[PDB]
């Protein structure tokens, strides 16, 4: 199965920062691994699919991009409502998710 | 309106058979494939099994297989998972999802239930 | 392949079709074509 | 010149069984897909069923699957639609339809008839 | 160079059955699609049949669905059309035609017979 | 499945008014978006396809454009016997109409 | 369906001139439309096919122009061998013969 | 280098059956489409059959039809043709042919057998 | 079925000469026409094909073009290793081959 | 970091059969087609089998065609190829190889087995 | 099927030397012709793909190119690591490799 991993595991930031997160994988893939958020208590929900593409209900300010085993989430004018565990997906064989990377406050 | 709710959470012995439901609405469930996701708390996410929306076609994680049976009722728009043989390293918090139109990832997960052991 | 698309499809197009060529084909290339992009 | 008639309508008791139809003329009805598509009154419609040309393919929406069968007959030029165990909420007109030539639509509607519980 | 001739026509009472044939020659005829094509006299033409070069396909118009087999025979080089509860309205003069090599039209037509009801 | 929206849900215009009916939608289509029109009592009958192309005898006053989830049918010059509610649909998945819009006279 | 309709039904004209005959369809072609000729008592043969491309052994006089729902069919110097009677024809659907129209002697 | 041989000649009475034989080497018999080209002494060629490469699908001349059965067997590199009701016109050098890479022509021809009736 | 014409069915011409072999065609092709060559007892070899490629081994001496219904091969400095019989071929229906041209010594 | 190493090598008795085994990791094996390079040691390389990435299709050199079955086996990232008949010039050095994303060439090697007889 | 001609088969050339290997073919390919190398006993890794573009990780010394049936592969700055004996191969039809040319130190 392919192997997936984020780095850091762990960010602080204050509301109104520029943040990102790396999905670093095995598996060469360049086309599909998602990103999600799970607030704490809260079923997960889709943000970015195809790795460059929003879901319809997610604002512009959540931006992907990436190719081969590097790939990245880039979050522009971090809001209050956005603080939680960012996960990590891929589908280009059978699926494993990340680690998972929680956003706090600085 | 994705509307996702599972059941039949609670605790079992060890070795013994829990049966899960996830009824669905909302969506043609009918001609839509389903996941099942589960989640350790504290740690990440594992995929447990897929079901083709006809039914015809399934496959299970190895730590999983032949000893969890994922099954669908397209007429109740429910969708199953048989439990059996459970162990205490199965304990945690379990997902219904839902298959995306365009690629075959996962777009709205239900609550779940916790299952313990 | 566990992720092939596992949606069905109802937006195929149900109408007949008559008017494709009904004539055979018999100078189509008919040599090996190994070739071919054999990935995915 | 594409003329659609349908006929069974009229009222039913709930639980109960009903049979439509949907002649048709003007057109080469067995080299065409059919469809049938309800309108509760004061609201708008919801699409209901599908059948292929031939008769291979048939697909339903979420709330009449298992319940509704659509079947056809080239040779009399006639479309069907059986429903069991009929519930209030279907109470509607129900309109028979005919797919487009170049793009998967619904082009010409008949009349219709009415249906309640 | 290419010659198609047409046998079996006369007359019939209506509600019988009739069977026409087609022998060609002077072109591969095992290799090409074939046609039926009548018109009544001092009118127009229209379609009646088609069937693929191999016989695996085989349509007709809807005044005739159901009540018209045609059937080919490549050893032979010979078409057939098997006319099955002849109408009052089917008296028209029956031809032969041959598919274009590019383009699905008629492009040779043969002489024709004529059958009367 | 595809949720379909319409605005206005009723407007009241004059004869030779010219108006707009906005088809909002979500997962972006661009393509396969109708638009419709039903007498009072009447069946339905198909008046663009494509959102872009009229359907065989409909006038030359209609017009269809959008991409993406926004779309609108642009009416010219309005006749009278043209008031009636214009319905909205999409193709790409199971099909499903719009809630219904409404012109009147004023 | 495809419906056809040629005009006009009966012409009338001399050795030598030029004729012109508009064949009109519904459901816009502007590919698949023929042309034909069918001499009284013989089996029609074809002349014309993609509405631009002559069969092979027609001569040159005949020439076909036309897209969209509207196509025309001109003959050029009419010969006494050309007094027949032209029809029409499309493929896009079932395929649909015309009305038919005579060419008469002036 | 590529070499084809012809084998399975003679002569034959009116009626009978024979089979020929063409073996190949110096090219991928297994990738390549067959051909059986005949010359009358002193006329020109005639075509007479062609089958695909894996052996799927096959075809003939007209004059040849029904009559004639041409097949392979990838396993020894080689081509036959199965000769059945063989008549006075058929009396002529059959040639085994390679189809040509890009574009499905002729390149190199066996040097032929003699068949006479 | 495709008919295939040559001209002239027979040809001569001395050693250095340079000769032309007309093959016409009906139901144009412009594209699928072949070139032959039959020492007699020994079988053909191909020549030209596309109409206009030579075949590998060949050399440049020969030469072909041509489109639509008619085609033409003509060899420059004919050498006494190229008396022989020219045929003519073509593939856009079943393959049926012209009628030969031979080359003889002047 | 694309790896492969192959196994089941050894010597074996003329006309004896042999199964070679390729394990696969660090690159998407299901969405790869997979070749078997041989090179006889001193000599340049020959081509003898090709596997598409789904395993539909595939191919053969003629010196081993009818004697050599290449197999996958997605679930387990392994290929096969298993050699029946064997014979004294198939003795070399065999190798696994990938084929390239954008054209279809082979990129990286695996170490490889050395097979006698 | 192709086949495929190296020379020279054996060069001698010193460190810091620059050298070409010729791969001629027949039936022309100018699109499909690859390079390699092979250290003694070691699995040969692609070199140049295309004839004319180079594997990640390939140092930018090698370069390819050539149409038709003549290609080259050049190396300038002969370093140590660099001798190995280098093929040739070719995709147009089935795939054959080359005989093998080696390079050995001056």
């Amino acid at each position: 199965d392919i192997q997936m991993t984020q780095s850091p595991s762990t960010l602080s930031a204050s509301v109104g920062d520029r943040v990102t997160i790396t999905c670093r994988a095995s598996q060469g893939i360049s086309t599909s691994l998602a990103w999600y958020q799970q607030k704490p208590g809260k079923a997960p929900k889709l943000l970015i699919y195809k790795a460059s593409s929003l879901e319809s209900g997610v604002p512009s300010r959540f931006s992907g991009s990436g190719s081969g085993t590097e790939f990245t989430l880039t979050i522009t004018s971090l809001q209050p409502e956005d603080f939680a565990t960012y996960y990590c997906q891929q589908y280009k064989r059978y699926w494993t998710f990340g680690q998972g990377t929680k956003v706090e406050i600085k | 309106q994705v509307q996702l709710v599972e059941s039949g959470g609670g605790v079992v012995q060890p070795g013994g058979s829990l049966r899960l439901s996830c009824a669905a609405s909302g969506f043609t469930f009918s001609g839509y494939g389903m996941h099942w996701v589960r989640q350790v708390p504290g740690k990440g996410l594992e995929w447990v099994a897929i079901i083709w929306f006809d039914g015809s076609q399934k496959y299970y994680a190895d730590s999983v297989q032949g000893r969890f049976t994922i099954s669908r009722d397209n007429s109740k728009k429910t969708l199953f998972l048989r439990m059996n043989s459970l162990r205490a390293e199965d304990t945690a918090v379990y997902y219904c999802a839902k298959v995306h139109d365009d690629e075959p990832t996962q777009d709205y997960w239900g609550q779940g239930t916790l299952v313990t052991v | 392949n566990p992720n092939a698309n596992p949606n069905a499809n109802p937006n195929a197009n149900p109408n007949a079709n008559p008017n494709a060529n009904p004539n055979a084909n018999p100078n189509a290339n008919p040599n090996a074509n190994p070739n071919a992009n054999p990935n995915a």
